[PDB]
């Protein structure tokens, strides 16, 4: 008996990316993550989008 | 739009020679002297047992025998390149603003990733030169089987 | 990398990016109905069994 994942995931686009993608037709995910990483100077992400 | 999902970095492993098993076979010592070492040596001296012969035969003197071993020198090294931009950046901040801040931490992570990709590289090398050394040392199967 | 001996040349540090990319695959089913499945799905024609 395996345990799986019962539902589809949910990716979503924050604000940012709305902008983004109405200005420059494109999307970075996790727009505010890396921006947060970038100023703070941390070079690793947690994760991935 | 089109989406970038992830950037990705390759997280390294590292290696140090004492935790390898093919360190069982290495005494590991150091030496701060070492440069101004000329090869060092070691002394034995053994004197055979004989046997008390019968009647009409000659007789074995007593011998000594006192041999001499001696050690190897075989150096390693490895270099790591930065660039001008990268030392002007570490060095030196032209303005406040966002970018230049960038600028500067990226000098900085440039420097270090060097640092630890040399340092990694060193216990390497010390693993490989060591087992080289054995390789070089050890005859074959049908040689020592034959002794 | 690995430290070098005498008279072996030294390996520089190599920094190597790739890039990957999706794909797209759309799927489409029909299914339809007749007009009569219709007309009889809204209207009761004087109620009868």
């Amino acid at each position: 008996t395996v345990s799986a994942p019962a539902t589809y995931g949910n990716f979503v686009l924050s604000p940012e990316n709305a902008v983004t993608a109405i200005s420059y037709h494109s999307i970075l995910a996790d727009f505010n993550s890396y921006k947060a990483h970038l100023t703070s100077g941390q070079p690793h992400l947690p994760n991935d989008s | 739009f089109e989406a970038i999902f992830g950037t990705f970095c390759n997280r390294l492993e590292w290696v140090y020679f004492l935790t390898s098993g093919l360190a069982a076979a290495a005494h590991a010592i150091k030496f701060h002297d070492l440069n101004k070492l000329t090869t060092g040596k070691m002394l034995f001296h053994v004197q055979v047992p004989r046997v008390a012969s019968g009647a009409g035969l000659p007789t074995s003197r007593q011998t000594t025998i006192m041999v001499t071993k001696y050690s190897e020198k075989s150096p390693i090294t490895i270099p790591f390149e930065l660039s001008a931009a990268c030392l002007t950046y570490l060095r030196e901040t032209f303005e406040g603003t966002i970018l230049d801040k960038i600028l500067n931490v990226e000098a900085m992570h440039t420097v270090l990733r060097a640092l630890k990709n040399t340092a990694d590289a060193m216990e390497r090398g010390l693993i490989h030169s060591f087992l080289q050394t054995l390789l070089r040392k050890a005859p074959p199967y049908f040689v020592v089987q034959t002794l």
